[PDB]
């Protein structure tokens, strides 16, 4: 799981460095930086192993909760039976084998509010307080006996997405515990080159490309407070759409730059079209 | 470089909102004077009482409170732990008003430039509004409450919030504040001028009937009856009586205040306005021109082009009453 | 926020000076530009001779040279030690106008933003004048030699001079400098405006006469005769033919660019112009409002107050002969 991460080398080790220590990371950055991807192949980097079972992924949302997340009461035929979630069963797999790392992916964590849905186990996940001595009876526990006590091997990733401008503040309960890493967007680096280079690219192309979209990455992260660095454009749609072997070409170019960046630059630039006409002639004019 | 002396400025913003002793505050700089309006003016509304709208509520809670809403219990099985999804109407003084004024507050104690008692004053209010929510201010705040539900009273403070978050900028530190050099820019202290007239007149000059009036080119156009791409002209004010119309455009300028050439450009307008304008009662037809002046008033007349035009100033910076007293003198010289 | 390409601006200024392949720089901002111009030019001058003026010199030699000063010899006892104080005429290149030239390119060569080419073509001539001394430069040097001796020549690369050292701001660093943002500004883009009409009429349209025009209010005042505080009126330029007057204003404005309302504004002081003047002649009374615009070019007229107006406008950026082209279309028409 690591032949072509576009990523530089530096901070894919630093993450494993800090996840290690930490054990909760969070992943900034704008959308398009395959935030899932690297963070779906760090996960197999910290096991070693390419094995999916260890791996889980959720994507949160403001009506995500508890329920869905730990333990609910779900109906049946005729009353009513408390059901496992997500976390806790995935917990007692990884309570199996304690020398393995089982890893659990939070997509727009953010976006939900934590609390409500962690609840009680918000202290819990962070490293320091792990293990059966911090072991807690659970909300919906019948007997107190019962207990649930995060294991050490358990590594939590979160993506958060910079992009909206309707973000306003960071949750604190968020800040307290993990450890923030920005992505840069990365579009200038050797794998990502030498992967189009591979492909049908050639280098005037290539240089063309690349010298294009650093300077709209830079005009937007230079006016850091209308708008915020993590506005600058990502790379991920031209990594995928080659699949068929297509050659990367300015005809190819042109449809991924008017039809997936054109919305992003007029939601980005929502003041003047004329400044949003400047730019898009000067990626391919 | 000479401006205006800043207590008599409140005086005209006051007639531009439509709704007093300052001699006690020490602190000539506008916001020193504003912010002793705004922290004695809550005080005024609280004596009274504050407004409370009926916020209405729907949460989950271990109870009947007001309606249940059935659905989402069920839906939600809130009824195994006890629990429904209940609409009700707490009472709060949380509404998008009173928000302003905590927030609004917040940016005034922060300006670094300050009478230290106002804000002593400030900060203490501060504190007695626990339940209200802080905010980070926009227009669009203001806007969505130019409904005016309030009193007559709210809309005055909000008027005086919505001057000092407009005209606000941060200053040596980045949390810190420091206020706009309102009165150096001609534009906005026009602005105020042109708005102060309309407003003002409608109180004294019961008499007389004021009002701006838009105007129609005589103009016509073989290519269009639009006439879109000629400038859109609209009277700053009309005061018209029986006997006698009158229209005044008053604006300032920088030069004027040197007593020389004069800057009298705006004059250019003013025949236009008088040429477009055609009188069914054909009772008479004058123009004015009105201008501020620091140290003394000078009025003349003229007649141009069959119109009777008057070229007229006020020493602001006198004292309110008599400057009261000279606009009411003047216009009745002019009207007649 | 469009503005007109830079080569197209470097001809109006021409006209407005009153005294070319400019595809050959690549660099499209306007000192990259200018500096070609002064570079080149100054090469211009030098194939032909730099103006050389008999500067008088009366110093203390060992010798006689031209006419001795009998009195300060003896009163300083020079011929003690075989010296007199003796007047004569050096000839140097060193005049106010040729130290101009180099003082100038210091600051070009010293600007920040600048091709290369350019700045080692500068460089170069900076040396090839040792005689010449440098000068910190005000504009009361160019003031000084508003008498004009010198050739029309040398008088159009000091108008480029003048325009450099008034449009020289420092840039990043103490020394360096960096060029002004000339056609972000209006007034002076609008003031070019209005001198290059002025004088590119002369040029073109020698079948009419061309003058700017002084005008009285018909006005009278029983108070003042002077009407010093009516605001003074010139006319921008009038183009008088038998057949036909007419008035142009011209302006440039940023509202225009946008293609919605219009901004003319100016139109007011337009018809005032058009009733103070009365022609003895009675021939016909005509006014124009000409702008420029970007894209297109669009005319229409009007038929007010028993006056004929036109709004017109330029499309700038498409070329300079047919622009030059457009121009003359257009005063034909109207002067019709
Ligand atoms: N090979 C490779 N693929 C990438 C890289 N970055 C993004 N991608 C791919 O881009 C696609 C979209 O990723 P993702 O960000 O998860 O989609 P999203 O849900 O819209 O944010 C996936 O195929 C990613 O693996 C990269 O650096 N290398």
């Amino acid at each position: 799981a690591l032949n072509d991460l576009f990523i530089p080398e530096t901070t894919i080790e630093t993450i494993l460095k800090r996840l290690t220590i930490k054990k909760n990371i969070i992943l900034q950055g704008p959308p398009g930086v395959g935030k899932t991807f690297v963070a779906r192949r760090l996960a197999y980097l910290l096991t070693g192993e390419k094995a999916p079972q260890r791996v889980n992924m959720v994507q949160f949302h403001q009506s995500y909760s508890y329920e869905d997340f730990i333990q609910g009461y779900r109906p049946n035929g005729v009353g009513f039976r408390r059901k496992d979630g997500i976390f806790y069963n995935f917990c007692q797999q990884a309570k199996e084998q304690p020398e393995k790392k089982y890893i659990f992916i939070i997509d727009e964590i953010n976006r939900a509010n934590l609390s409500k849905v962690f609840g009680e186990v918000m202290m819990l996940m962070e490293h320091d307080k792990r293990g059966e001595n911090w072991s807690v009876p659970l909300t919906y526990s019948e007997n107190d006996e019962e207990r649930f006590y995060v294991p050490e091997n358990v590594y939590i990733i979160g993506l958060m997405n910079t992009a909206d401008r309707s973000l306003a503040v960071v949750d604190y309960a968020l800040r307290r515990r993990f450890s923030f890493i920005d992505i840069e967007p990365g579009f200038d680096t050797p794998q990502f080159r030498n992967f189009l280079l591979n492909k049908k690219a050639e280098p005037s192309f290539v240089e063309s490309l690349c010298q294009k979209m650093n300077e709209l990455n830079q005009e937007i992260s230079k006016e850091a407070t209308i708008l915020g660095k993590g506005f600058r454009i990502g790379h991920s749609y031209f990594c995928c759409g080659l699949e068929d072997g297509t050659s990367p070409d300015t005809q190819w170019l042109n449809e991924i730059v008017m039809t997936d960046i054109a919305p992003l630059l007029e939601e980005y630039f929502f003041d003047d079209p004329y400044k949003q006409q400047k730019w898009t002639n000067k990626l391919l004019g | 470089q000479p401006v205006i002396p800043v207590r008599n400025i409140y005086y005209m913003l006051t007639y531009a909102w439509g709704y007093a002793n300052l001699e006690a505050i020490p602190g000539n700089n506008l916001l020193d004077i504003l912010g002793y309006v705004l922290n004695k003016g809550v005080l005024q509304l609280s004596r009274r009482g504050l407004e409370l709208d009926y916020n209405p509520n729907t949460e989950i809670i271990p109870g009947i409170k007001g309606r249940i809403e059935f659905a989402k219990t069920i839906r939600g099985f809130h009824l195994n732990h006890g629990k429904t999804v209940s609409t009700f109407d707490m009472l709060n003084e949380d509404t998008l008003a009173n928000r302003i004024i905590k927030s609004t507050l917040a940016i005034l104690i922060k300006h670094e430039k300050l009478n230290s008692t106002i804000r002593d004053e400030a900060r203490s209010l501060y504190r007695k509004l626990p339940g209200i929510s802080t905010l980070h201010l926009t227009p669009q705040h203001f806007s969505y409450l130019n409904g005016g539900k309030n009193t007559r009273y709210y809309k005055f403070v909000i008027s005086v919030c919505k001057f000092i978050v407009n005209n606000s900028i941060p200053g040596q530190n980045k949390g810190h504040y420091r206020f706009y050099d309102f009165e150096r820019n001609e534009k906005e202290m026009s602005l105020l001028y042109q708005k102060f007239l309309y407003e003002f007149c409608r109180r004294e000059l019961t008499s007389a009937n004021t009002t701006r009036s838009y105007l129609k080119w005589d103009a016509s156009s073989i290519s269009d009856q639009s006439l879109n791409l000629l400038p859109r002209m609209e009277t700053d004010i009309t005061i018209r009586s029986s006997e006698k119309i009158l229209i005044v455009d008053a604006k300032y300028y920088k030069s004027i205040f040197s007593r020389e050439k004069f800057h009298s450009q705006n004059l250019y307008q003013l025949m236009n306005y008088l040429w477009s304008l055609k009188p069914e009662n054909g009772e008479n037809i004058g123009g004015l021109l009105i201008y501020p002046h620091v140290d003394t008033a000078v009025k003349h007349r003229y007649k141009i082009n069959g119109f009777d035009i008057g070229l007229c100033t006020v020493n602001l910076g006198q004292e309110w009453p008599c400057i009261h007293q000279e606009l009411l003198d003047i216009f009745d010289e002019y009207l007649k």
